[PDB]
Formats: structure tokens, sequence, C-alpha cells
């Protein structure tokens, strides 16, 4: 199976991420307004499969503790978007054994949305109001069979995202954490045990938003 | 296969957005028949290895686009509606346009009997955006016509950059490049917001950090780039050169310079005349009456063959060092802290970890870009980063250099192409009037009696006359150079530049604007009153990819179309991936990109564009004679074109130069057609061209070397990253400028584990040499007429030595380094209705003016609209809350902006008082998007003498909540 290690400890919140997803996709641009923030879109939607959210939290000496966030489908190794799923329709959420990859195929249209959403422990399924679909991050899984990176590794300039076999991610994750530690000490791994996107937090990881986490 | 990619055709191009020069991989539908169908990242280009930030990453959507222009639109005298026009008529009539204000307008000789051969009546902004064939074709274009107000977006980072790098190190160009950023050991991010401006740079500076490197950012703002170094330290607008003298004090207070660097590369040892001074914040030589200094009085003590003199021990009093010393002795830690706000404890944190670089083993980089820089004292902002560099033995090591990063895609190319009023290309000046001869040109070039001195500027005569070569093939270059215009030795330089452009322009003295590829309508400092002047404008050629601001201006906010007779041509240009060419990098990396899709609809390349516009007016002019027809039916267009059409390929052969006969150069033949191999061997005589003498070494006989995509490295290469099989830079592949400092006189590397070049068996090896010669038998700076790095620069106006004037008009009355309190060679009226410091900067998601990125729905997306960042304290003192609309207003203007309050700004304690800066982002204009806002440059002023550059990083304003409906 695959998995990503992200560096939040090396994010410039450039969004290249964010812009790469839509344009491998061709996916559409929401209608977003200002409302006191650079973070847009404001929420992950049924065309967003990833923002980068910003949080600004106070520090003494000058400047802030600013923390970024490019927020993605956890791709669990136990979805349980999955489970939610099985019980209205069978097929409707597959898991790729080569990859890694959960996947939301067209019959999402049939089971239940709320349901499958509230059953996702990082908050991250969205459905199409009109055609009533659930969509997500894919993992890239087409790009990833034919041994390219997901577009939004590829397109990371900062070295933030890392794709490949979980074995030498875990490993990379563990021997990073220990190097961030000493200049981030409340550094973390994300349910390194239980998810294939396996995000560095500098510090408490609700500090970067509220389903960072389970 | 991945269907998305299946039967497309793959090409290579590079971005057109900044100056970083990162691959792309296009996918062309139908094997190249058809549309882009997918652009992202070329995995093995050495500098972004695959990474785009979101303005590269959403360039298949600028492409794609169907907001584009499809083909020209005439807008006629008073009309209120465009007219779709075929090109054939659009240039043709053109062509009509520019010859009737030439012919009216053409002067032979000035008020003085001097010969000029100029046009005054046209102007032509841009552009930095062209690629680098079809920025010297349009340069010689309007030259060939007469034009003399001549410039583009370079001017705003030239004029502080190029002076002061030039005056230090002999080229104004960014000394390193960034793979070798990789390299340094403690990083100043200092006037840059490059995790912002330059994004995939932070993959290099991050790199530096893994291996050990300290990262410093000095900045008024918290930013993105804050947020990823080791060090934040707040420096109050304008408090730079308090900054930085206290570290030029701290350097040679603590013996933390580099001795032995300094000795030998550096004019540390050179005796200044008796006749120099420094009084109360006053140079000797000063003229208090008319504000100006007399120079003269600042030269060095010469010995019995005019070569300055030198005490090699450093005792002498009248050694720069000891003068330097003395200068610095009043830039004390506690005087830095209280005029930079900047705490004590910071300022011992940074300058010990920065000044450690002194260390042979260690480097240091300063990286800065435009920050504030533009201000009367910019240039002595700049020369002392050089001059701090060079004490640290710095400049010409891996991991060293003042990094001046680039902003646009091709800035350095449009500069190197002389798309500014004060040069040709290869930085040969543009005549004045008072040079009558090509003799009396080349005359100009100062000389050195020193041996050790390589002064290569004595080979400009070569370079002048190939140039002229390239241009009049037939004639002889002393002919050829009467067909050029020439500007007013009387007047002051700056009159032909940007700044004055918009003054001229506002009180109705030209005819017609050529704005090709720029968007004066919002990137001129204030607004209203530029939008008012193109109205006194007859006839505006606007050549981009959009309707825009500048295009459209007659139906702008408040714009009369009946009232206004301007007459508007707007021509469309394809983007980038649609045509091939070279677009030279920060680092004098020049880089070829090839086709994907063939031009949308009926766009052209410029290239194609240009040509044809010109080849109507060289007919026009050959059947109804007029005004001096010379230049324009003796111009070599010949060599420009291949089956029917601009050929980057051969103006690109043309600019590098060839042997127009057999000839015979340092001890070597060469045939008539043949390809110059280096600018080594071109001449005076006329047996070669070239339009770019920079440009001899990029398309030799054995090919094009911007081409080349070979990672080829051998193991002292790899260890920097030098990659000199990738691409091609000027000058010569020399990666690294001012190498030849980066050893001792036996040519052993100060830093073998990073050597640049290293004397390995009568060879250099590594990067390739900057200057010809055995080791310890040259000054290492070889375009410097002495030789030397220069601590002490006497052809500054404000000095031979940065000195604290303060920027800040308004909320500063008090000096404490000097007497003087503003610049003495140096009007804000300062009215309390706007009591805050107002400024302008980026964000990573939209490019200059908005133009190109308020048509990308994925970048609006990110960033819909103009905001206004202020400190909670001003929010507080305002009652503004997050997300609440804003009136910003300052003597020049009004508009609304959505606030961001914020401890990303926090308020300057200046003199017991709390002064607060407020922020806007000038990305917006009033075309799109719907509720995007509009111009920040509604706010900024129109400017004073020195500069010749607008001022928008410091302006007086006011904001007031704009109230809701409960
Ligand atoms: N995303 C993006 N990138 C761009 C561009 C763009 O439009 N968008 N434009 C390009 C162009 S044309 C250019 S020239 C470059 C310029 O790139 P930068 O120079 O990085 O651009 P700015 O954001 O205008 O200014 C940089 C920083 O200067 C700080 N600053 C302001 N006043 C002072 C001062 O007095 N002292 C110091 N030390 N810092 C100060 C600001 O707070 C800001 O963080 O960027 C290029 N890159
Ligand atoms: N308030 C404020 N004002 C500023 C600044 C600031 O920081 N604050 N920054 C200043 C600086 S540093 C600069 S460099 C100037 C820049 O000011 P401008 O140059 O006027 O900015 P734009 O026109 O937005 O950007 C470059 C243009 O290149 C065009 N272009 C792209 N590709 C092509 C092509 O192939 N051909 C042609 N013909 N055009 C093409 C784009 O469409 C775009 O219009 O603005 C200055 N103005
Ligand atoms: S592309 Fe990389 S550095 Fe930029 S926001 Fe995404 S994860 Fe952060
Ligand atoms: S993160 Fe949520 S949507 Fe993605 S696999 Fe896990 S449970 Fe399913
Ligand atoms: S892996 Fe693919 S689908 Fe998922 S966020 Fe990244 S680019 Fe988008
Ligand atoms: S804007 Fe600059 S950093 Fe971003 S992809 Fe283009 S060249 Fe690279
Ligand atoms: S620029
Ligand atoms: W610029």
């Amino acid at each position: 199976g695959k998995m990503f290690f992200v560096d939040l400890s090396r994010c410039t919140a450039c969004r290249g991420c964010q812009i790469a997803c839509k344009q491998w996709k061709n996916l559409p641009a929401e209608e977003t307004r200002n409302t006191g923030s650079h973070q847009n879109p404001p929420d992950l939607s049924y065309v967003t499969l990833k923002t980068v959210r910003f949080t600004e939290k106070s520090r003494k000496g000058p400047g802030i503790d600013w923390l970024f966030f490019p927020e993605q489908c956890r791709h669990c190794v136990e979805p349980p978007c999955k489970g939610q799923a099985d019980v209205d329709l069978e097929g409707a959420v597959v898991k790729d054994e080569t990859t890694g990859a959960v996947l939301f195929t067209e019959l999402t249209a049939k089971v239940d949305g709320e349901s499958v959403r509230s059953a996702c422990p990082y908050d991250i399924p969205r459905i199409d109001p009109v055609t009533k679909r659930l969509s997500k991050c894919d993992m890239c899984n087409d790009r990833v069979q034919n041994g390219l990176l997901p577009a939004c590794v590829k397109t990371c300039p900062t070295g933030t995202m890392n794709f490949g076999d979980e074995q030498e991610m875990l490993a990379l994750a563990e021997k990073r954490l220990a190097e961030v530690k000493k200049t981030y000490p409340g550094a973390v791994l994300g349910d390194p045990n239980d998810v294939r996107v396996v995000y560095l937090f500098t510090r408490d990881p609700k500090d970067f938003y509220e389903h960072a986490v389970a | 296969e991945l269907q998305k990619l299946q039967w497309a055709k793959q090409t290579t191009s590079i971005c057109c957005y900044c100056a970083v020069g990162c691959g792309l991989i296009v996918h062309t539908a139908k094997d190249g028949q058809g549309r882009a169908v997918n652009v992202e990242g070329d995995p093995d280009h050495p500098i972004n290895e695959g990474s785009l930030c979101p303005k590269g990453a959403s360039i298949f959507q600028l492409g794609e686009n169907d907001q584009r222009g499809t083909q020209p639109l005439y807008r006629a005298p008073f009309s209120d509606t465009w007219k779709p026009v075929t090109w054939d008529f659009a240039l043709t009539e053109i062509a009509k346009r520019i010859k009737k204000t030439r012919d009216a307008s053409f002067t032979e000789k000035n008020a003085a009997g001097d010969l000029v051969n100029r046009t005054e009546a046209i102007a032509s902004f841009g552009s930095a955006a062209m690629d680098n064939e079809e920025c010297w074709a349009y340069g010689n274009i309007l030259r060939s016509l007469g034009l003399v107000y001549i410039e583009h977006q370079a001017r705003i980072x030239h004029s502080p950059t190029v002076p002061a790098l030039a005056e230090s190190f002999g080229r104004g160009a960014m000394t390193n490049h960034w793979n070798d950023l990789a390299n340094s050991d403690c990083i100043l991010i200092m006037g840059s917001n490059a995790a912002e401006n330059h994004p995939i740079a932070f993959k290099w500076v991050l790199r530096a950090k893994d291996k050990g490197a300290t990262l410093i950012h000095v900045d008024p703002r918290f930013t993105r780039t804050s947020a990823r170094c080791d060090v934040y330290a707040p420096i109050r607008s304008g408090a730079d050169i308090p900054f930085l003298g206290g570290l030029i004090k701290y350097i040679l207070d603590n013996k933390l310079y580099f001795t032995d660097y300094v000795r030998e590369y550096t004019n540390a040892s050179l005796i200044v005349g008796e006749k120099f001074s420094f009084k109360d914040g006053l140079f000797s030589g000063y003229d208090a009456a008319n504000k100006k200094y007399d120079k003269s009085m600042w030269a060095f003590e010469l010995d019995a063959n005019g070569v300055p003199k030198r005490d090699p021990a450093l005792k002498h009093p009248r050694c720069v060092i000891n003068l330097l010393k003395k200068h610095y002795e009043r830039y004390n830690l506690d005087k830095v802290a209280a005029i930079t706000g900047t705490s004590k404890e910071q300022l011992q944190q940074v300058y010990k970890a920065y000044a450690a670089t002194g260390k042979p083993d260690k480097a240091g980089t300063i990286m800065y870009a435009m920050g504030w820089t533009q201000h009367s004292v910019g240039v002595q902002n700049i020369r002392a980063m050089a001059m701090i560099q060079l004490l640290l033995g710095n400049i010409g090591v891996a991991g060293g250099g003042v990094n001046a990063l680039r902003g646009e895609s091709n800035v350095q190319g449009s500069t190197d192409q002389g798309l500014l009023a004060h040069i040709w290309p290869g930085y040969n000046p543009v005549p004045n009037s008072k040079a009558a001869t090509l003799e009396l040109y080349n005359a100009a070039t100062p000389q050195s009696k020193d041996p050790m001195s390589v002064n290569w500027w004595q080979n400009r005569p070569k370079y002048v006359a190939s140039y002229l070569k390239a241009l009049y093939p037939d004639e002889e270059p002393a002919a050829a150079y009467d067909y050029l215009p020439r500007i007013d030795a009387g007047r002051k330089l700056t009159d032909y530049f940007w700044l004055n452009i918009f003054e001229k322009m506002d009180k109705g003295e030209f005819k017609g604007l050529f704005a090709w590829g720029m968007n004066p309508a919002c990137g001129g400092a204030n607004a209203n009153k530029n939008r008012k002047a193109m109205g006194k404008l007859e006839w505006l050629v606007n050549v981009n990819l959009f309707e825009n601001e500048t295009s459209s201006f007659w139906k702008g906010p408040g714009m009369n179309p009946a009232e206004i007779g301007t007459e508007v041509f707007f021509l469309p240009c394809c983007v980038s991936i649609e045509k091939e060419g070279s677009v030279a990098n920060s680092g004098r990396w020049m880089q070829w990109r090839y086709r994907g899709p063939k031009p949308y609809a009926e766009t052209k390349p410029d290239g194609d564009i240009m040509l044809d516009m010109f080849k109507k007016v060289r007919e026009l002019y050959a059947k109804e004679g007029g005004a001096y027809p010379a230049p324009i039916a003796k111009l070599n267009i010949a060599d420009w074109e291949e089956h029917n059409e601009f050929s980057p390929t051969k103006v690109a052969k043309l600019m590098n130069g060839y042997f127009l006969k057999d000839t015979e150069v340092g001890g070597k033949q060469f045939k008539k057609g043949q390809q110059v191999p280096s600018f080594a061997f071109l001449t005076a005589d006329g047996s070669t061209c070239s339009g770019n003498w920079l440009h001899a070494g990029s398309f030799t006989d054995a090919g094009n070397l911007m081409a080349r995509r070979d990672k080829t490295q051998t193991p002292e290469q790899a260890r920097i990253g030098l990659f000199p099989n990738w691409s091609f830079c000027w000058p010569v592949n020399r990666r690294i400028l001012y190498n030849r400092a980066s050893v001792d006189k036996t040519g052993k590397p100060w830093n073998p584990a990073k050597a640049v070049i290293e004397w390995k068996d009568g060879k250099w090896v590594g990067d390739v040499v900057d200057g010809g010669g055995d080791p310890g038998t040259k000054h290492p700076f070889i375009m410097q007429t002495h030789g030397f790095g220069a601590l002490y620069g006497p052809g500054r106006e404000e000095g031979p030595f940065p000195e604290h004037y303060e920027p800040l008009e308004c909320p500063v009355s008090k000096n404490p380094f000097s007497k003087q309190l503003h610049n003495p060679v140096a009007k804000a009226v300062c009215d309390p209705r706007y009591p805050f410091i107002g400024t302008t900067y980026r964000v990573t998601e939209h490019w200059q003016t908005g133009l190109m990125t308020r048509r990308c729905a994925w970048l609006v997306e990110a960033e819909p609209q103009i905001f206004c960042e202020i400190s909670k304290e001003l929010a507080k003192l305002r009652g503004i809350g997050n997300g609440d609309t804003v009136k910003v207003s300052s003597l020049r203007g009004a508009l609304e902006a959505v606030a961001i309050v914020t401890e990303r700004i926090r308020p300057f304690k200046i003199e017991g008082v709390d002064v607060h800066m407020v922020g806007l982002p000038w990305h917006y204009g009033w075309m799109v998007p719907k509720n995007g806002g509009d111009t920040a440059n509604l706010l900024t002023p129109s400017a004073d003498p020195n500069t010749g550059i607008p001022e928008t990083k410091a302006f007086m304003v006011d904001v007031r909540k704009v109230w809701s409906h409960p």
C-alpha cells in the first residue's frame, strides 16, 4: 500500500497543492469572497477536494504562530465511510488493494450522504446538492498506478508533500519527527497507525483544525 | 496509459510569471495539432524538480481561456464601443499613425545644433513579459523609428539595484543563482517576501536549513516567509540603513571581517585623497544651494601612473578600511534598536549569526527583491548589503552573494536587450548629443594603468561595432552610428524615465503611447491622474492577452467615452506556451522553450505583431518619403524571419553573432557565415556582428546552448549545483559571478568543501572562471576599472558610504546619527486627516496588476477581492471588526476593501508615539472580476528628481469603517 508523509513544518501555504488538484481533474472554481481571511475556498465541497486552512495563534516575542493545514481524505487503513455505505449498497465505496486508495464510485448516488459523512472521523466526505454523489481526494489513484506522484505531491516546492510505499514513508515520518522536535518540541504525527495521510503537526493538531485528528 | 495525456504531444516550456524560471511539461491534443490538455511541472528541471506555485500550476487555465482576445479591436475617437477589425487593417492604420506623428515631430538637431535624429512625440512602456528575441527586436524597432522614451517594468528595481551592485562589484546582476542558496550557512531575507514572491526559492532555502543554515527574516510584517524562518525580526519601514550600518560596525569592532579576502580583493587598502571628509551628515564638496556633491572631493590619491595608491598594511588613516571604521562607529546597538524598533537582544542575535559567515568555512547570502529600496537612499541600502558581503568574504563563493531577486520571467533579459531609456543591448549606453562620433563615444570608457586590473569594459568598442554590424551590416559602424537616436547631454537622465513619461503624458506632451505588455492604468502610481492623462493622448496601441484597464480606460470608472478623443488599437498576443523563444531568469540562465499548441484563434506572437507593424511603416515610407528614411529602410530584418514568420531561432543566432567575413582573432581562424563562439572573438573593424555581446557563446556552431537539458555534473559541480550543461548563462556560462574571489593567490578555495573554481594542473576546474589569468595575476572584479570590490564607492550621488537619511517624512523629525534629517541631495504635505502609513505588497496567488491572474478562476477562488491588513490596535482605535468593509483614502483618492485584522501587523514606536501601518494588495482593478475592487494605486502619489521611480511602500492614508444596516 501507498502513503503520504506531510511535513507541515515546511509549508509556506503557497497553495500550489490547491490549484494542482483542480488542474489535474479540471474541477470548476467556487464562488468565493473575502470575509477577513486569506483562506478560500472556506471549506471542502463537491468541487473542492483540498483547501489550505490558515489559523493564527499568539506567541510571546515578535510575530505569530501561523498554522497551515492542506486538508484531504486520510485514506484510512480501516475506513468507517466504507462501513456506513456498505449498509445501503456494496460497491459504492471500494478499496484499491495495490495502492490503499479509498474510492467513491458513482453508486454513492444510491447510499445515504449525511450518514456516510457523519461516520468519517475527519469530516472529509462532501455531497453534490444536485446529483447527490459523494466526492473527496482519491489519492490521484489513476496517476499512482501509472507510476506518477499525485498532483499535490509533485507540485509542492517545500518538501511538505511526500509519497511512496508505507514502509519507507513511516520510516521517514519517524526520522523527520525526531529532527523537527528540536525546533518544535510539541511536534507529533497524526494517527500514524490508522491513516495513509500522515501529517507532522508542529504543535497540538486541534490548533490546525478541529478535525485534524479523530 | 493515463487517458487525459494519451495521443497528446509532450513539449517543455518555462513559467511565464516570476524570475525563478521553473520548468513546465505541456500536453497538446492531436499529437500537436489541437489545444493544450494539461500543463504541470517538468520533473527533470534542476530548479523546481517538477514543483510549481499556484501561478505556474494554473498556466493551463491562463492559456485555454475564452475571455482571452480573439482578434484586433479598434476604438474610434469619442466612440463608446469597440469595433472588431482585421490585422492587415489594424497594422496598416497603426503604420500611418506612426509616420504622421514621426514626420510632424522628428528633430535632426536639438536647440544647440547637435545631431540627435530622434522623435519625442512617441513613448513606449514594455515589456519584461516578452521573449528575449522579441525584446531585442522591439528595442531595435522603436530606436530605428528614432524613439528615446523607451521604458518597462525593470526601471523600479533597476534604478536602486544596478547602480549599487555595479558600483560595488562591476555588474548589476544577481551574483549567484537559485540552486546555490542550498549551500548557504546563514540566509538574511530583508526586503523580500520570497516564500510568496519567489516560492520555488524556498525549496533551496529549506535545504540550506536541513544542512544547518540559520534563516532570518527582517520585515515590517509577519508573512508566509516569516512562518518558516528560524528568526523573525520586525523592522520599522525605512530603518534598513540603520540596521545594516549597525552590522558593519559590529563586524569591524569584533574583527569578524575576513582579513585576507578584504586585503587583496576589496578596495580596503586604497588611499582616499585628503579632500574627503564627513561632518554632521554631509560629505565634503557639498553645494548647499543646488543640493549636490562635487564627487572630485572623493577621488583616491593616485601614484605616478594614475593608479590609486594603496597601503597593503591597512594602517594609513586614509585607507578605505580605516575611514569605513570611523564612519560606522556612530551606529551603536542602543541607537539602532531605538530607530529600527528591533530589540537590542534580537540585533545581537542576528548580528552574531550573520557575522559568523566571515569565517572562510561559512557562507552567508542576502536575499532582497523590491522591499522599500525605491526611495532616495535605496541605492545606499543595497550598497550596505554589498559592503557587509565584501567584509565577510561572501562575494564569489557558493552560498554567498547579493541575491537581488528579479521580478518578471524575463526582466533580466528585457534589461539585457536595453528596453530602458539610457541603454542599448549589452549595457552599452545610448549616446548623448555631445557624443558626435563613434570615436568620442568609445572615449567615455575609463582605462586602467594597473597591470592586474582586467578592466574588461575596454573591449566595449568591439561590442558597439558588432551591434551596429547586426542592425546595418553593409554600413560602416561610424556611418551606422548616425542612424540611432540620442538624448540631451544638458538634460537630467531621469527626464527620459518611467515617472517623467507619466508627468509629460498628463501635460499632453505625447501624441502616441505603446503600452506593449504592461498595464499602466493599474501599475502607475496615482491612477486617477494617470487614467485622466491617457485622455490627452491622440492614439494608444495596447498589445496584451486580455482586454484590460489600459485598453479600455476610456470607459473606466467616472469616464465619458463621448468626451474622450483618444484612438485605441488593442492587439492580442499569444501566451508563453503558444510560442518558441528564450527567457533569462534571475540567475542569468537563458532557457529555451517550445510551442505546445498553435496560437489561440487569431492571436500572434509579439515577434510577428512588431515585425508586421514595422514592415508596414517601412513600405509606407518607401512610397511617400518623409522625416529621415535611412534608419527604417536599412535596418536588417531579413535575419529575423524564416518561412514568412518571425524566427526566434535566427534572431537568437544574430544576437549571439556570426563572422560577416573570414577573420583571424585570438590566434585562431574563423570562416564567413560561422557563429561567434564567445564575446572574446568580437572585433571593432566589422569582421563580426552580434546583437548583444552578452549573448555571444549562447548559440555557437556546437548548437543552441540555451536548449541544453543535460544534468551531467563533475563531483565538485554537483556538490554546489552549478548544472553547467543545463541551458546557458551570461557571461560565457559563469554560474557564480566574481568566482576568482572564492580562492587564495595560489588558486586554493577558501572553503574546499564548497569550491566554485580551483587551479588544478594549469586549469581552473568547476564553474567557468570569471576572468582569465593564472592564480594571483589579476584582481577578481574584472568589470571594475580598478579591479576591486568597492567598500568605498565614489560614483554614488549621496556619498561613497551609505548614511541614514530618513525616508519616512511625516511621522519622523529626529535622526540620531547626524544633524541632517532627510537626504541632502533630494514636499509631502503630511495632512493630519491621513495619520496612517499606507503600504502595498503582493500575495502568492496573484501577478502584478492582476491582469493575468484575475482571469484565472482558481487564483480568484483563493484571493477573490482587495483586502486591507491592519493591527488589532488600529482595529480597536477605529472600531473595525474582521471582515468589515472599510474606506481607505488619501489626498490622491479612496476605495473600499475587506478588513483583515491580525497580529501579523504591529504598531511602530516612532519618537514615543504609536504609528500604524495599513496594508493593501495592488493586484486588483475594475475590469475583472466582479466585486474584486480597484487598484491600490488610486491612493498612491505620482512621486522627486533623484529616482525617476514612484513611491508605493509608504504613503499617508486614513481607513474608516463603511456602515451596514443593523
Ligand atoms: N506572487 C507574486 N510574486 C511576484 C510578483 C507578484 O505580483 N506576485 N511580482 C514580482 C515583481 S514585479 C517583483 S519586483 C518582486 C518583488 O518581490 P518583493 O520585494 O518580495 O515584494 P513585496 O511583497 O512588494 O515586498 C517584500 C516585502 O518588503 C517588506 N517591506 C516593506 N517595507 C520595507 C522596508 O522598509 N524594509 C524592509 N526590510 N522590508 C520592507 C514588505 O513588508 C514585504 O514583506 O516580486 C515578484 N514576484
Ligand atoms: N502600488 C504599487 N504599484 C506597483 C508596484 C507595487 O508594488 N505597488 N509594483 C511595481 C512593479 S515592481 C512593477 S514590475 C510594475 C509592473 O506593472 P505592469 O508591468 O503594468 O503589470 P502587469 O501588466 O499586470 O504585468 C505584466 C503584463 O505582461 C503581460 N503579458 C504576459 N505575457 C505576455 C506576452 O507574451 N506578451 C505581452 N505583450 N504581454 C504579455 C500580462 O498580461 C501583464 O499585463 O508595477 C509597479 N506598480
Ligand atoms: S504546495 Fe506544499 S508548501 Fe505549498 S501549500 Fe501545498 S503543502 Fe504547503
Ligand atoms: S478520511 Fe474519511 S472519507 Fe477518507 S477514507 Fe477515512 S473515513 Fe473515508
Ligand atoms: S492526491 Fe490527488 S486528488 Fe488527492 S488532494 Fe492531492 S491532487 Fe487532489
Ligand atoms: S511563479 Fe515563479 S516560483 Fe511559481 S512556478 Fe512560476 S517561476 Fe516557479
Ligand atoms: S519587475
Ligand atoms: W518589479
